């Protein structure tokens, strides 16, 4: 498996960003994905999720209504749309996979994190 | 002993296909459901197997994506829907279920359907 | 919203020292927790799934046990390679909120 | 008795049973979103079960004359299935605890 | 997994045939998990032998054959002329439950 991310920026003051993370080495269509951020020196936070079929997308309280997520199985790659950028949006965003646990032939999702990519540090200034 | 299939349907090339199969004359609670692919001047391809009692199914090298099943336990039924139709999707799906009553039954597939005639066109 | 606290803050232990990390959740999240080990400059790696099970590839030294309000990650032996941080994760319902994190030092 | 999976493959109510039953909704308190690991079906029984007995023995169900030796595939169907519930269903799908 | 390529092709003999058919397998498949469906032109297929060890309850007689895992043989002893149709081998046990290529016959 190999998770690769791109879409960094020296400065993005209130601009539009299109981050892209690709999944290779495992089935992209059989799993859901998460976008999990990390502040420059603080703990771990989650901003966006995408379902296996793309129907269900959920965000944080301060993230919903301004950011967007999407995916594409043709390229096996998924995208994050970043709009309404402030000066406190500097973080290190990662693109990760859920855990699908098989019990009695049924796959349970949204239980934990298994594979993490290198990640991309997105910063803003004045 | 009597298995019936829905009438042939004309759909759009790439939306979805869903065929209704109903059974009567034997217990549907403890049985199995499978699906077939046949065409004129063509060989037989087994699509997948559906267990109505417990949700469990597996796909061949072609049906991993764009296919999902639905229990439809009411009225002794079970559905499968296909998405992203291609040009070579004109085939008779058919459907069958073994004659089982008691807990143990026959191994082979005896009761068969009549199939449909879905021609993927305009 | 669900708020969870991870204790302690920062302690030092090395070689043959047993350490305990407590994870207290505001609500009763049953056996729905995952324990991670995030290096200071590397992406977090999962050590405990289902809050009681051990993810394949993780050494047997790390142990996890708990339910509802309280969870515990216990390490009997701290070999000088676990110098990282440990995080919980609650996933009963959206949204996902994480704790502060616990750091281990070498004596 | 009645019909259905209850009292046929699940726990069976004895004839002339004496005692009370109390049922209550369990939307929360160990019932979260998605399919939980536990709380799975108990089906595919060759018999109709007996009163007051508990079936703990799990085995691959037999759907043919020849029984398999531990390989999953044709016939040999799983007698269990997890409950695909969630706390966001309607009125007839919420988890309910019965004592 | 699919290298069957059944040996017989198109047979054209008068009633009184004593020929035999064979189903090939890539690897040795355990017995009691084989099938030979009898497909018909414009009609739903039937089943005659299951597992190459017995017969169904009620079906036409005068033909019964069995073979090994590598080569499953079957013989016919003067079958009725109306039973001149396509035969489809089928293996069970290991998914996918692929069928056979098929064989053609002539009067």
């Amino acid at each position: 498996v190999q998770l690769v991310e791109s879409g960094g920026g020296v400065v993005q003051p209130g601009r539009s960003l299109r981050l892209s993370c690709a999944a290779s080495g495992f089935t992209f269509s059989s799993y859901a994905f998460h976008w999990v951020r990390q502040a420059p020196g603080k703990g771990l936070e989650w901003v966006a999720v995408i379902s296996y079929d793309g129907s269900n997308q959920y965000y944080a309280d301060s993230v919903k209504g301004r950011f967007t997520i999407s995916r594409d199985n043709s390229k096996n790659t998924l995208y994050l749309q970043m709009n309404s950028l402030r000066a406190d949006d500097t973080a290190v965003y990662y693109c990760a996979r859920d855990l699908a646990i098989a019990v009695a032939g049924t796959w349970h999702y949204y239980n934990g994190m298994d594979v993490w990519g290198q990640g991309t540090t997105v910063t803003v200034s004045s | 002993m009597q298995l019936v299939q829905s009438g042939p349907e004309v759909k759009k090339p790439g939306t979805s296909v869903k065929v209704s199969c109903k059974a009567s004359g034997f217990t549907f609670t403890s049985s199995a459901v499978q699906w077939v692919r046949q065409a004129r001047g063509q060989r037989l391809e087994w699509i997948g197997w559906i267990v109505v009692g417990s949700g469990n199914t597996n796909y061949a090298q072609k049906f991993q994506e764009r296919v999902t099943i639905t229990r439809d336990m009411s009225t002794s039924t079970a559905y499968m829907e296909l998405s992203s139709l291609r040009s070579e999707d004109t085939a008779v799906y058919y459907c069958a279920a073994p004659y089982c009553s008691g807990g143990s039954c026959f191994d082979g597939f005896d009761i068969w359907g009549q199939g449909t005639m879905v021609t993927v066109s305009s | 919203d669900i708020q969870m606290t991870q204790s302690p803050s920062s302690v030092s232990a090395s070689v043959g020292d047993r350490v305990i990390i407590t994870c207290r959740a505001s609500q009763g999240i049953s056996s729905w927790l995952a324990w991670y080990q995030q290096k200071p400059g590397k992406a977090p790696k999962v050590l405990i799934y289902d809050a009681s099970s051990l993810q394949s590839g993780v050494p047997s030294r790390f142990s996890g046990s708990g339910y509802g309000t309280d969870f515990t990650l216990t390490i009997s032996s701290l070999q000088p390679e676990d110098s990282a941080t440990y995080y919980c994760q609650q996933a009963k319902s959206f949204p996902i909120t994480f704790g502060q994190g616990t750091r281990l030092e070498i004596k | 008795g009645q019909t259905g999976k209850i009292a046929d493959y699940n726990y069976k109510l004895p004839d002339d049973f004496t005692g009370c039953v109390i049922a209550w909704n369990s939307n929360n308190l160990d019932s979260k979103v998605g399919g939980n690991y536990n709380y799975l079906y108990r089906l595919f029984r060759k018999s109709n079960l007996k009163p007051f007995e508990r079936d703990i023995s799990t085995e691959i169900y037999q759907a043919g004359s020849t029984p398999c030796n531990g390989v999953e595939g044709f016939n040999c169907y799983f007698p269990l299935q997890s409950y695909g519930f969630q706390p966001t269903n309607g009125v007839g799908y919420q988890p309910y605890r019965v004592v | 997994e699919i290298v069957l390529t059944q040996s017989p092709g198109t047979l054209s003999l008068s009633p009184g045939e004593r020929a035999t058919l064979s189903c090939r397998a890539s690897q040795s498949v355990s017995s009691s998990y084989l099938a030979w469906y009898q497909q018909k032109p414009g009609q739903a297929p039937r089943l005659l032998i299951y597992g190459a060890s017995s017969r169904a309850t009620g079906f036409p007689d005068r033909f019964s054959g069995s073979g090994s895992g590598t080569d499953f043989t079957l013989t016919i002893s003067r079958l009725e002329p109306e039973d001149f149709a396509v035969y489809y081998c089928q293996q069970y046990g290991n998914s996918p439950w692929t069928f056979g290529q098929g064989t053609k016959v002539e009067i």
